[PDB]
């Protein structure tokens, strides 16, 4: 199983202290019956969560080949590093949590590609760059925290970043 | 002057700590992993996995009189010379360099060695294809050329010259083409690993003819057509294992041959297309211990007799999707040693029987998907220990009872008919899925103490009535609730918003009424449904934007300072 | 030594979560 794969190799590029990833067997067919992990009723991975869980590391572009996930948590970590190019390869993510964390770099481009986010919050990082504004076609966003950040150029003020406050965007002097 | 080339070849490992002795102590034969015949001269040199590296030394070839050579398992690495067949010497017979780190070809000098009776050029670094002149050497007794970085390539037809190999650890070599038809013709194998590669064809009728196996293994390649196994030609009475394990083609019946072998310990027969039913010849023999059938399309029903015998070795049943029908074996946990159980999305019907309920050695239980029925006997819960119980979509009938076992870990009971109370107590419990079921009575008063470590809990479609526990919000590491579609009335908990990973709550048409709590806003949820209630007052700022839109639709005391049903204040 | 794995192995691909040790999933 290919979810399966890309599951352990995450897990191969992240360090854990108390050992939440004990039970990721990689022998195993389906990953449903593994921890911190939820399938629907076809043995698909919908949901990954991995809140709140003492991490470090990085994370993998291998997270692109699961294409029915639908819930993505990975806050208040440790991690660091860049976000991968290939999270937009994700058509039916729903909720895209990275907030609390130490990633540095920018935000992809690729991420304009998801017509169903609905959540996307990147509170307390180290990310740069400018906000893209492929953000402005993704009409189902409903939810956004873009702050606590180091990014800069021009605000997006057509599409749905018109209903936004500027709370959506704050702590960013540089914006 | 021996003792000069013996020292020479430290030399060139840069003087090893492990050979300390090798200095000039007298006769060299006192000297470790060295031994010398009646004349002096060496014989032997075993140094295996001592820790030696540098480069495969050439001094070796000055000592004449060598009859065995080991260096398996170290960190040699660089390139086997190409003149080693000739210098190397002329009275060996167990050259094994395997496990290193050697890199180039394979040399073609090593046919002018004949008279080897184990060459193992296994798990190294080389890479080209396997040359045709190693089957010149027709004295070889065991040849394992597996897990190297190969090329695309077709085993030689030289290697037919070797009537007289025992082991064939083929493994991991890029091979293509046909199956071997020599194969049948070596009267003496006892191991054939011909594993995962990109041979094609049919498995021959004849391999199951040589009476010495005891492992045969083809995991992963192209085979097509049944097993046609014919009667008058099984002879393999010692065959131990069979593993034809995912070819994804092979079709036909299951061979009626696999059940008189009085020695099988391991079947794995899956990810295939076998049909028809399956024989019912396995259910008698004393010594198998594995039955793995995952994925295939077999009809009919499991064997009637199996683990009867009460001096017998079975252990694990694994027929994880299929089209069998029937009923559970009875006997089943009769040697006092079963441990696990897997017939998923299946068409078995009946009940549990009551001697796989008593079973004090169980480990894992997955019927799932099936058409049972009937009343699950109340010592499954007590005396067998289980960690995963994975009971789904069946029409089963029980009480748990009032504390579950020390160690389970996972529940799956949704879309049955289980009645009495909830379970006060299942410490361990990490997934408590049950929805749909016919669960009543109140909720027990803690369900923070006994239940520590849950991280999933379903209890929608029940009929609970009460109130929600006030200790709920002391579940620390708890991301999904639901007790939707219930009779539950109350006070929604006030430090419900405390805690640390609650992501999802749904808590839609019940009979709660009171005031939203402020904190609930402060937390990273993901869905929520507080609808077709009693709720009365108005929505506290923060969960009123149109995300949360169909939430608390269907309630006449509810309104708003964006949202569908909901009034203004 | 460097690794695993000898003679006629057997192969690793089960949904026990609690099996013998041994094997690596091909298939």
């Amino acid at each position: 199983n290919t979810e399966g794969d890309a599951l352990y190799s995450l897990r191969q590029s992240l360090k854990d202290a108390n050992n939440v990833l004990q039970s990721w067997d990689p022998t195993l067919v389906n990953p449903c019956t593994w921890f911190h992990v939820t399938c629907n009723t076809d043995n698909s991975v919908i949901r990954v969560d991995l809140g709140n869980a003492q991490l470090s590391g990085a994370l993998v572009s291998q997270l692109g080949q699961l294409k029915n996930l639908q819930y993505l948590e990975l806050y208040s970590n440790n991690i660091s590093g860049t976000i991968p190019l290939e999270l937009g390869n994700l058509t039916n993510l729903v909720s895209l949590d990275l907030y609390l964390n130490k990633f540095t770099g920018g935000i992809p481009d690729t991420l304009g590609k998801l017509l169903k986010l609905r959540f996307l919050r990147l509170n307390n990082n180290s990310l740069s760059g400018q906000i893209p504004q492929s953000l402005t076609n993704i009409s189902t966003l409903q939810v956004l925290d873009l702050s606590n950040n180091n990014l800069s150029g021009a605000v997006p003020s057509t599409g749905s970043f018109s209903l936004f406050t500027p709370i959506s965007f704050g702590n960013n002097p540089n914006l | 002057d021996d003792r000069q080339l013996l020292i020479r070849i430290k030399r060139v490992w840069r003087d090893p700590p492990v050979l300390a002795a090798w200095n000039g102590s007298g006769d060299h034969c006192t000297w470790p992993y060295v031994t010398c015949d009646a004349s002096g001269r060496v014989t032997s040199l075993s140094l295996a996995n001592t820790g030696v590296a540098g480069p495969f030394p050439d001094a070796i070839g000055g000592l004449s009189g060598l009859t065995s050579l080991d260096l398996s398992g170290n960190y040699l690495d660089g390139e086997l010379p190409a003149d080693i067949g000739r210098a190397l010497g002329k009275n060996l017979t167990s050259l094994m360099l395997n496990g290193n780190y050697f890199n180039g070809t394979i040399p073609t000098s090593l046919s002018r060695l004949k008279n080897l009776q184990s060459l193992a050029l296994d798990n190294n670094f080389l890479a080209g294809t396997i040359p045709a002149e190693l089957g010149d050497l027709t004295g070889l007794q065991m040849l394992t050329l597996a897990n190297n970085s190969f090329s695309v390539g077709v085993l030689p037809a030289s290697f037919k010259n070797l009537t007289q190999l025992k082991t064939f650890w083929a493994a991991i070599c890029n091979l293509t083409g046909d199956f071997p038809s020599y194969v049948a013709e070596m009267r003496e194998l006892e191991v054939l690993d011909l594993s995962v590669n990109a041979l094609t064809g049919s498995i021959p009728p004849a391999i199951w003819n040589l009476a010495k196996l005891q492992t045969m293994a083809l995991f992963a390649n192209n085979f097509t057509g049944g097993v046609v196994v014919a009667d008058g030609a099984f002879s393999a009475v010692n065959l131990v294992m069979i593993d034809l394990s995912s070819n994804h083609r092979l079709s036909g019946p299951i061979p009626e041959a696999f059940g008189h072998l009085p020695n099988l310990e391991t079947l794995n027969l899956y990810f295939n297309n076998f049909s028809g039913e399956i024989p019912a010849s396995i259910g008698r023999l004393p010594s198998l211990v594995t039955l793995s059938l995952f994925r295939n399309r077999l009809t009919g029903r499991l064997p009637p007799d199996l683990g009867k015998n009460s001096s017998a070795g079975l252990m694990y049943i694994d027929v994880d999707d299929n089209e069998i029908s029937g009923a559970i074996p009875e006997g089943l946990c009769a040697n006092g040693k079963f441990q696990s159980l897997i017939a998923r999305n299946n068409r078995l019907n009946g009940s549990i029987p009551a001697g796989l309920a008593s079973c004090a050695t169980l480990n894992n239980l997955m019927l799932g998907n099936n058409q049972l029925s009937g009343e699950v006997p109340e010592a499954l819960w007590t005396v067998p220990q289980l960690e995963y119980v994975l009971l789904r979509n069946n029409r089963l009938s029980g009480s748990l009872p009032v504390k579950m076992f020390i160690n389970l870990s996972t529940l799956h009971i949704e879309n049955n008919q289980f009645g009495g109370n909830i379970p006060a107590a299942a410490v361990g419990l990490r997934e408590f899925i049950a929805g749909n079921n016919n669960f009543s009575g109140e909720m027990p008063a803690s369900l923070g103490k006994g239940m520590p470590l849950l991280q999933a809990m379903n209890l929608s479609g029940n009929q609970l009535f009460g109130g929600i526990p006030s200790s709920v919000a002391k579940l620390r590491l708890l991301t999904q609730l639901d007790l939707s579609r219930n009779q539950l009335a109350g006070e929604i908990p006030a430090e419900l918003g405390a805690m640390r990973v609650l992501s999802a709550l749904d808590l839609s048409s019940n009979k709660l009424s009171g005031y939203i709590p402020p904190p609930l806003a402060g937390l990273p949820l993901t869905f929520l449904n507080l609808s077709s209630n009693q709720l009365d007052g108005q929505v506290p700022a923060g969960l009123a934007t149109a995300a949360y839109d169909r939430s608390f639709l269907g309630n006449p005391g509810l309104c708003h300072a964006y949202l569908t049903g909901v009034r203004s204040c | 030594p460097r690794g695993g794995g000898s003679a006629g192995a057997p192969n690793g691909c089960t949904n026990n979560p609690k099996h013998p040790p041994g094997g690596k999933c091909h298939g």
